[PDB]
């Protein structure tokens, strides 16, 4: 399946910003879609992740008053694959908030690492300037 | 407890836990009171339920697994019907979709299946001193 | 690491057939006798994750139920008085409706007798004064006897054991496609076989919208279904206040005839809301625009399928739908519209024989939900200037689509062989 | 040494047994509507070293294709239409063939019509000119529906499962015997049910050697078949260009006619190639001889069983076989034989009912193989002077023999015990 | 692999190895569109296939052996039954023959059968301490 | 030997001891000559006496007791079902009025029988190392 984000979005510090992903190639239900960035001066950073199921969200302390998950409903294409869109809005940016940001399809339907982040996108540029 | 394929969607390892429902109410028995082309018809959907049940109970007994539900065999997976590992299957796949990526080995897993049951038996027929 | 194959009975798998079902009622020849009773409470099972695909279209659901309503049809006109003695020569004068006074065979075979009958216009036709029945040159006739009710009940398709039905519960769920929401049933909801043209009565309503169902929306030549969000009420009644004359043909047989009229000369009817029916077409002009106005009347020479034509406490009426398809859009005062009865009706003379439908003592008067609608459009014009849609009722299957739109027959394979890490025990 | 029954499930062992077979085609209500399509791929498996008595006297798959045969006859004669009032004392004139009018019932009951048709001299007899049809007084009659073909087309028998068919595949193999070459089918080739009497046609030819086949040779009573080796060609033809009239008798009732003839006043025969059919009666004769010579006609009054009877594209033939059989033997210019035509046939008459075959508009010719025959001894003179065979088609079973010869039913005993040194676990 | 009824003529043991290919083509399943006599006739011939099957597996699981195919018990083989060796009999008759010869004593073999089986059964009830 | 249902009257032990009779001729096999009204009763009968076989085979099998007649199982005897001791329930009551005292009880039994089976068959299944 593919995983299919939005482009990249460039805003003044202390702006919000909504980037994307556009899911297709597998049961966007079943799988947990997680968000995680990566910024050259803390390296890389888990977010967060929802359920796009459930609704059921799991946000990272740092993360847990400015950052806001969501996801549509499954769109199905046959019956074993649909497609999905989740959004992550970010906001009260600073200039460390820069960088790249990923959504990411789960390992498993159980188990262990159900969550786990295995198919990712392309990924969303984030650039925080005046 | 879910029900009749309630687990259809479910993992595999999920639905095989309660496979017994399905398994049971598989078999129905509905009565009557036609003493008609209502009744052609009843009696023959009875008939094609039975038949597919004991189509089905045939193969497990020329597998050597008669007793229904789960039996385990001495027959190797061999790689070219499916690459994935046990978590991937188990936990990953429903039921529907993994029969439909080993339906084009399916006769060939059954043939295997009675060949090594029949050489157990051979065995057996041996086994005594 | 090491894997083995282990089998599996009773594994949640079915694959798409088509099986011979059967039928289910509890409360009429055709459904009473019907087969066994349903079950008190019956089991239906959502199937959570799962995505099935539906076809209506591909349905042998509704092949199924077109050759049992057929078939049930002629089991019980085979056993009822055919008037193929009827067929006399007819003198007739006025009273539409026609005086005819004819000769009859008697009991006794030498004796003969003149009786007279009421016939509607549509029954007979003249030949060279002299009239004779319009089937009489065509088929041979039979009557429907008096004790079998056309009112259609519902009756409830049924799967054998091994087999399953599967319902697609999602509410906005197109015609054909792949159903999020779906759960397992053994036997359907309740289905009145309510055999009808253009408009469709007693169906199931849609919830939320109303839905539009073609298998083809760009293509004219597949006809459109439609099925409310909320039912259109129609109060239909014949005010003739008919009698019925019994009289002996021979031993036993018995043929129904048309006394005097008793009462006013006017014309069965039926009256629609008309608030309810422009809030309805409304919702109907907007859900079509969804893949896109104005509706004009078909005129197409048969009457029985130009025509609302249905069956009503017995007897067959044919209704002008004019009042309800003279429209334009673009984005109680009920209408009334007209409707003639036959009693000598040929769905299938060809296939079989015609059938009498015997007259009704007294007026006749019946409630119906107007649930659905069939309808189709013109030739192709110029592209995308307008679009017209008239009302058509071309064939009785799209009302058992209508109705089996939502249900769809799996065969369960109960095998599944699988990947595990176990061996038996060696010998 | 000690020794301990063990249970065997599914050894090879099968008993003879008589059940109740079905049908099967692919490609004519008879057996168009059949039952199940065949396989596409059938499994004939040899059975080495096997050895088994086959019989096909007292064979029952001839006598369930008999009655099936009848079954279907009925089945299909069943909804066509009746000619129970076409017995109307008959006006005829000579044109054989004669011109008859009568009086009909029209479509209203009251009014008749006087109509003509053709009827060959076999359907009418006069009684004080007036005349009536042959079967008036005898038995009813129906008319068999024009859509449905009298053409046989081969219909397999099928064992049901847990039985089997064994076919013999010794190309010398007698009626009856040991066959030391045995395979298994679950059903048979495709056996075309062909209508005939005296000579066969459309059968299936043996390998090497024709071959005769009595159930007692020595015995005149019992008749003899033969099957060749070689197929002799027959073209048979009613160069008559007739034509079908339709009037309406009825309400849906409609007889067919015969009017006017177009063309010649020639009536309907057969080739057979001389050459050819000199060859085979030399080796129909030297096979005769391995038991033992002149044939002679037989004479027996019944116009239908002394004739080679057949029906050809829907008409009943009835052959003059003299030139066939006009021959005495002590070690292209193909032979005519006529025909004549009857459509009033009366083959279970007593058992049901009687069928009129529909005229056939136009010239009539079908080409068939002559594959068999059937013989009979006269009565035992002084013994071994002079041996004289007449040809019969007394019966039609005789046929079902002739394609089911090599053929045989058992069913399947799969439980065998026997003596190993082999003890259960002790508890 | 010889087929169905392939080794009909092979001696005792040779048919012996491969009775399982008799044994599964004992049983079809040939669909239908019968929607007549021929109706009547392929759906009385539908029973009593499954139903003789069935009254086979019947009298295998009466004689401890529901599991099909090859099973021992606990009756030995009394000398009147027939008095060849074991050499002669699986490897100079065929199964024909050998039920040919058996036919005589078949259901007093059946009946020590199913009394052994109850036997061990009733010692299985007294077996826990 | 009494014959079938001979027991009835019996103490359930001496009719268990005794249970094979009655299980054996419950199944029949009454042949034909149809070839009508008595036709169409003889086949539906033909149906109705091997689906009950079946749905009581097919109890047995997902019981665990495929095998048929005498079987164990892991459910233990809750009181709230019968009070009685062994020797009374053994040695004083017949099967018809046992199964009268216990039918309030014997949907619950079968349950427990089914689950303590998958339970065990899921140890089987974990039972490798
Ligand atoms: C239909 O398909 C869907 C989608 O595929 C499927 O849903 C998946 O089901 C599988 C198993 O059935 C799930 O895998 C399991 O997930 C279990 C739940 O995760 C727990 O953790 C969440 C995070 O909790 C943190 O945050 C909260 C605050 O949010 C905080 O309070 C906590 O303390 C903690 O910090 C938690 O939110 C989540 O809660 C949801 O679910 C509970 C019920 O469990 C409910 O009460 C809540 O309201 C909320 O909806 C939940 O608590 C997890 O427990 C489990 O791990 C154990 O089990 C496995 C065996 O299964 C063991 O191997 C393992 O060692 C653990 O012991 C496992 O990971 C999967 O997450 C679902 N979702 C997916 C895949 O997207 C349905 O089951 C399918 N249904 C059918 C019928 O087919
Ligand atoms: C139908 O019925 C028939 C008849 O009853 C039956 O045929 C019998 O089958 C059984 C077993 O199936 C046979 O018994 C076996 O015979 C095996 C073959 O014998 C070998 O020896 C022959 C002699 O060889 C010498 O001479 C040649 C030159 O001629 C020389 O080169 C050699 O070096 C040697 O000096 C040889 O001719 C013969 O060859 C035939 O067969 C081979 C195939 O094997 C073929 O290639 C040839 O073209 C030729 O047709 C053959 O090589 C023998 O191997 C075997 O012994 C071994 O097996 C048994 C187990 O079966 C072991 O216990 C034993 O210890 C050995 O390891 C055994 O003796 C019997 O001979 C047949 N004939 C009879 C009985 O008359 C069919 O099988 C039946 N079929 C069915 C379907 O029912
Ligand atoms: C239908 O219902 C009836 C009624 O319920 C039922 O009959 C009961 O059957 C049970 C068991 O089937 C019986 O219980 C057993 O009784 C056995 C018989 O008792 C013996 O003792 C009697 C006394 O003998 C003394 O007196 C005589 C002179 O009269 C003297 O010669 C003696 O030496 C001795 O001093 C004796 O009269 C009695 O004789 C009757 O029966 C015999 C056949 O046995 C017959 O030949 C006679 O003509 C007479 O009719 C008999 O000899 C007893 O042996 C047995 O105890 C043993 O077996 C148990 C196992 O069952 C062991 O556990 C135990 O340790 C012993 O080894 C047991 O007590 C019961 O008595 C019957 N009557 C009732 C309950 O009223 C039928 O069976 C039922 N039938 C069916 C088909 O359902
Ligand atoms: C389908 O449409 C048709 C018409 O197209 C309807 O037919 C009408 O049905 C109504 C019944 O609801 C009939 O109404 C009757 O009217 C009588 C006369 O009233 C007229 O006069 C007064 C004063 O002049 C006006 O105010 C009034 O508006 C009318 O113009 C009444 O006398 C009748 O009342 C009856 O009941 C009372 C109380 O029980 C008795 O005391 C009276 O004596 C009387 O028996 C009645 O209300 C109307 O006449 C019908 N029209 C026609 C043309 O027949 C159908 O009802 C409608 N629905 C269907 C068929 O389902
Ligand atoms: C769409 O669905 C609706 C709902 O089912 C159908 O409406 C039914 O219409 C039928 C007419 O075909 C109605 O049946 C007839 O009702 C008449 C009026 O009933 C009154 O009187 C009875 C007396 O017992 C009361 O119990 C009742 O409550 C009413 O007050 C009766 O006169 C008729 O009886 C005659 O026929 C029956 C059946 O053959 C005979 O047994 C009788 O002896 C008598 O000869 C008959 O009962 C029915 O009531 C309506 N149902 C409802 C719920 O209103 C529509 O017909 C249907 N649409 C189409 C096109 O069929
Ligand atoms: C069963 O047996 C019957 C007779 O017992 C056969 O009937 C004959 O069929 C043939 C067809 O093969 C007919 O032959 C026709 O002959 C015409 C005249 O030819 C005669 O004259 C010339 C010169 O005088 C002689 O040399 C010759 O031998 C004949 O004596 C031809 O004119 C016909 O030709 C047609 O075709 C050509 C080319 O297409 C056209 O240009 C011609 O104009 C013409 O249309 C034709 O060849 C013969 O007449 C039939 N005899 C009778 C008595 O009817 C059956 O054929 C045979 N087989 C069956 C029934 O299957
Ligand atoms: C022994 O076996 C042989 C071989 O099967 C039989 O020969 C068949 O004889 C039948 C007549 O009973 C033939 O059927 C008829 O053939 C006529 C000629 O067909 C020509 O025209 C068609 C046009 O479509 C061509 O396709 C074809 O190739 C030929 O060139 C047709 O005119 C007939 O059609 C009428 O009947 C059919 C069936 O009822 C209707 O559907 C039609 O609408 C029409 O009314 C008919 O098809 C058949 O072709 C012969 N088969 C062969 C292979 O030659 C012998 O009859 C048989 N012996 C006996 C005693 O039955
Ligand atoms: C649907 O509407 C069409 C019109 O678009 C109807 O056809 C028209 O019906 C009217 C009846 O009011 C006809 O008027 C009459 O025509 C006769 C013809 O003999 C004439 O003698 C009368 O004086 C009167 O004018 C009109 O001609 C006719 N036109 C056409 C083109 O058909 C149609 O009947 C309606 N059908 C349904 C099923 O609603
Ligand atoms: C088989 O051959 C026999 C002869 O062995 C046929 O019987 C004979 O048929 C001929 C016809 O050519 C008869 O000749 C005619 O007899 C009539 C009688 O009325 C007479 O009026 C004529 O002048 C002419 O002579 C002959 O009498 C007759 N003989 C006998 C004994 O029957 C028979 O018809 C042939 N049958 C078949 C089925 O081939
Ligand atoms: C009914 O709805 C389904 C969607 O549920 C339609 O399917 C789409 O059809 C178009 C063709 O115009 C395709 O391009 C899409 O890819 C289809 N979508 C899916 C999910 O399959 C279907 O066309 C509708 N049917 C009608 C008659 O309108
Ligand atoms: C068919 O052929 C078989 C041989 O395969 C004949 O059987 C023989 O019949 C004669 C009687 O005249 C006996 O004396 C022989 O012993 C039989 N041989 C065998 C091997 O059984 C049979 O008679 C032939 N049938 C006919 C009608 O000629």
């Amino acid at each position: 399946g593919q995983l299919v984000q939005s482009g990249a979005e460039l805003k003044k510090p202390g702006a919000s910003v909504k980037i994307s992903c556009k899911t297709s190639g597998y049961r966007f239900n079943f799988y947990h879609i997680n968000w995680i960035r990566q910024t050259a001066g803390r390296g890389p950073e888990w977010m967060g992740w929802i359920s796009p199921y459930s609704g059921d969200k799991n946000l990272a302390p740092a993360f847990q008053d400015r950052v806001i998950m969501t996801t549509d409903t499954e769109v199905p294409v046959t019956s074993f694959t649909s497609t999905g869109a989740a959004y992550m809005e970010i906001r009260n940016l600073k200039f460390d908030d820069t960088g790249t940001y990923f959504c990411a399809k789960g390992l498993l339907r159980d188990g262990s690492s159900t969550w786990l982040p295995y198919l990712w996108g392309q990924g969303t540029l984030l650039t925080v300037s005046s | 407890f879910l029900g009749f394929l309630g687990a259809a969607g479910s993992t595999m390892g999920a639905a095989s836990m309660t496979l017994t429902v399905q398994a049971r109410n598989l078999l129905s028995g509905i009565v009557q009171q036609q003493s008609t082309v209502w009744g052609i018809k009843q009696l023959q959907a009875r008939v094609l339920a039975v038949e597919r049940y004991l189509r089905d109970q045939q193969l497990l007994g020329i597998w050597g697994c008669s007793g229904k539900l789960i039996c385990c065999t001495n027959v190797p997976w061999n790689s070219s019907w499916s690459n994935r590992n046990l978590s991937e299957i188990w936990d990953n796949m429903t039921w529907l979709q993994w029969d439909k990526e080993i339906s084009n080995y399916t006769q060939i897993i059954y043939g295997l299946l009675e060949e090594s049951q029949n050489q157990q038996e051979k065995n057996e027929q041996d086994l005594l001193a | 690491e090491n894997l083995w194959v282990t089998v599996y009975y009773g594994v949640p798998v079915w694959k798409d057939a088509e099986t011979t079902l059967f039928c289910a009622s509890d409360a009429n020849v055709w459904a009473t006798h019907a087969c066994v009773p349903t079950d008190p409470n019956p089991q239906e099972i959502h199937l959570e994750n799962v995505t099935e695909e539906f076809n209506m279209w591909k349905n042998n659901m509704v092949e199924q139920m077109h050759t049992d309503i057929i078939s049930l049809w002629d089991q019980s006109l085979k056993p009822c008085v055919k008037l193929t003695p009827l067929c006399v020569t007819l003198q007739c004068t006025n009273v539409e409706l026609k005086n005819c006074s004819f000769n009859m065979t008697t009991e006794l075979r030498d004796k003969k007798q003149k009786v007279y009958s009421l016939f509607y216009r549509l029954d007979v036709v003249q030949i060279n004064k002299e009239y004779r029945l319009i089937n009489c040159n065509t088929s041979a006739i039979t009557q429907a006897c008096p004790k079998v009710s056309f009112e259609p009940i519902p009756i409830h398709y049924c799967a054998p054991a091994g087999f399953a039905i599967l319902k697609c519960k999602d509410k906005k769920f197109n015609g054909t496609g792949p159903c999020p929401s779906v759960s397992t049933v053994q036997c359907t909801h309740g289905i009145k076989p309510v055999v009808s043209t253009q408009l469709l009565l007693n169906g199931s309503l849609a919830e939320e919208e109303v839905m539009i169902r073609s298998e083809n929306i760009t293509n004219n030549a597949k006809n459109i279904l439609v099925q409310f969000n909320t039912p259109v009420q129609i109060n239909c009644t014949r005010p003739n206040n008919n009698t019925r004359k019994s009289i002996r043909i021979g031993p036993g047989q018995a043929f129904y005839a048309t006394g005097d009229i008793i009462g006013d000369i006017r014309q069965a009817h039926c009256n629609v809301s008309k608030a309810t029916w422009n809030e309805t077409l409304g919702k109907v002009v907007k859900q079509l625009r969804k893949h896109f106005i104005r509706f004009a009347n078909s005129s197409g020479g048969d009457l029985e399928v130009t025509t609302h034509s249905f069956n009503c406490g017995g007897e067959f009426f044919y209704c002008n739908t004019s009042g309800l398809f003279n429209s334009t859009w673009i984005s109680n005062d009920s209408i009334t519209l007209p409707c003639r009865i036959k009693q000598i009706i040929n769905m299938w003379q060809r296939i079989g024989q015609a059938m009498y439908a015997p007259p009704i003592q007294g007026v006749i008067r019946c409630v119906s939900n107007i649930t659905g609608l069939i309808l189709t459009r013109d030739g192709g014009s110029t592209n995308s200037t307008t679009e017209t849609f008239r009302p058509g009722g071309g064939d009785m299957r799209d009302n058992w689509r209508s109705e089996l739109y939502k249900y769809k027959v799996v065969k369960i394979e109960p095998l599944g062989v699988a990947p595990t890490r176990c061996k038996r025990r060696v010998v």
